[PDB]
């Protein structure tokens, strides 16, 4: 169970899902997490340095989930909503310049499960 | 960075840093900002201009079918009519004329859509629309670099001079930097500068007071001068705040009479202007290029920001000074970096037209400033 | 002599000072923005004020 399913979580039926994480370490080696949206079936394997610049690629979150408030007249509901300003990037090995190019990360099919 | 910051002061105050305007980074690229509205008169509202497609165009076969208490708009500007047929009296063909006419005849009215409160609130009528967007766009900070503060039996000169040297050194270089800076300033500010054209460029061709032309006075530029400020205040909610000319092309072709030479040094004008005008604006002079020409147009704040310019200037600091001994030379080096643009927008539609261009591509931004026009000069060498 | 008349007061709204995407634009630009904004937003009322007179 190294890859946890968090089964304390199952043992006392759903005290909470946590689907947001990466669920453990395969191997005791590559922390891994699910993609919950996956298109077919597959893995990718990735390197990340303790350093922030030695990540091959980058997220930095200005403006994390600022609230939006309001209400409309029209028929007097509320509006509530949130917005977020991120950027991404990755490390150039020259998007144009990083498709199937980023030495970081490599992407595999699974077929047959 | 004291040091830099101190070097900043002395270096930043030698450059026309008032014929453009100015922002600052803090980052690689400079985040600016500025405003635009394309085509001025009255509301910008949706019932404004719905009122007015409703009204008419004013074409020449319909201005006669209106009477009193009707309305009009023509070149987005609603009139009332005066009484009947407005124009029925007014020979003139050219319908703007015509209009002008009617308009000091009173023929017609220039007219106001302010209304009562409750015709506002009561109808739950439209609202004005912005006039002007604020735009923004970023471009790279870029740099010059100089290895001129020479020393080896330099230090050796420098050290006979060693009484004012240290800071005398770097202030010389400090100045060359400033120099070519200033002159990249104006370069980009040519570039951008809109062609003044009137009737097929300035009276049906450049100004022209060559010995084949006009050797007058220097009157005739004065003049068209004076009309590119004019062409300022057309085009844009502004005067011209500044002017920048060659020596041959009017800083000191102007100087029979329409110039002045900086009479005061300390009041409504820059410690770097060349002078000032006969019609206002702080003189400055390139003495550079090969263009000698005249640049009239405008600088403005809101508060502390000066967000209008048709170049904008961001420096970026943490003027690096660094010593190097190559085998027995200590020199100086000196690095300056800012980014310096033009507002992309006048050259897009939309932001999907402003994602793929940059401010800092001065081969698209060029005669597209709006904020400021050029006078090609053809002059008497 | 001295005359005197009564005019109603008239009014003029404008709803420019967009904010949304804007907004975010405005927040980047937040170091002045609020007050920025607002007095851009006066200043195009002024100028109608003024045309109007």
């Amino acid at each position: 169970g190294i890859s946890y399913a968090a089964q304390g979580l199952a043992t006392g039926f759903s005290t909470d899902t946590t689907k947001s994480v990466f669920a453990g370490v395969l191997g005791g080696k590559y922390r891994v997490y699910i993609d919950q949206y996956a298109k077919q079936d597959y893995f990718t394997v990735g390197y990340k340095g303790p350093n922030e610049m030695d990540a091959g690629i980058y997220y930095a979150p200005y403006v994390a989930l600022t609230p939006l408030r309001g209400s409309d007249p029209k028929n007097f509901q509320p509006v509530m909503g949130f917005k977020t300003r991120y950027g991404i990037g990755i490390n150039p090995f020259a998007i144009l310049n990083s498709l199937g190019k980023n030495a970081y990360f490599r992407r595999v099919y699974v077929k047959g499960i | 960075r004291p040091n830099l910051v101190a070097l900043t002061r002395a270096t930043t105050k030698l450059i026309y840093s008032d014929i453009v305007a100015t922002q600052r980074t803090n980052q690689p690229v400079a985040a600016f900002y500025g405003i635009k509205y394309l085509n001025g008169a009255t509301y910008a509202g949706e019932a404004g201009y719905v009122d007015r497609e409703q009204i008419t165009e004013l074409t020449e076969e319909s201005k006669l079918t209106l009477n009193k208490g009707d309305l009009f708009k023509y070149n987005n500007i609603v009139y009332k009519v005066l009484e009947d047929t407005p124009f029925a009296t007014i020979e003139e063909s050219d319908l703007e004329l015509a209009l002008q006419i009617a308009i000091v005849l009173l023929k017609v009215r220039l007219f106001s859509d302010a209304a009562s409160t409750s015709k506002f609130e009561s109808s739950d009528s439209e609202i004005a629309d912005a006039r002007f967007q604020i735009n923004k766009w970023q471009t790279a900070v870029k740099s010059r670099k100089l290895k001129t503060g020479i020393t080896v039996e330099l230090a050796q000169d420098l050290e006979a001079n060693g009484f004012d040297a240290p800071n005398f050194l770097e202030d010389l270089l400090a100045t060359e930097m400033a120099d070519e800076i200033n002159k990249d300033i104006l370069q980009s500010l040519i570039t951008v500068s809109k062609r003044y054209k009137v009737t097929g460029i300035t009276d049906s061709g450049f100004i022209d007071l060559s010995y084949a032309s006009a050797p007058e006075a220097g009157r005739s530029l004065y003049r068209m001068v004076c009309e590119m400020v004019s062409h300022i205040q057309k085009e844009s909610t502004y005067t011209a705040t500044f002017c920048v000319a060659s020596a041959r092309a009017a800083a000191i072709l102007a100087a029979s009479g329409w110039l002045k030479h900086k009479p005061e040094d300390d009041k409504y004008l820059s410690q770097n202007a060349y002078g000032f005008l006969a019609n206002g604006l702080p003189l400055y002079c390139d003495t550079n290029s090969p263009l000698d020409y005249v640049i009239v147009g405008v600088v403005e704040n809101i508060g502390e920001k000066e967000i209008v310019g048709s170049i904008f200037y961001a420096p970026y600091t943490e003027f690096k000074v660094v010593v190097d001994p190559e085998s027995l030379q200590p020199s100086i080096g000196l690095l300056v970096r800012y980014a310096l643009s033009a507002n992309p927008y006048t050259v897009a539609k939309d932001e999907k037209e402003a994602r793929i261009i940059d401010g800092g591509d001065m081969d698209k931004m060029a005669g597209r400033s709006d904020l400021s026009v050029l006078l090609g000069v053809k002059l008497p060498k």
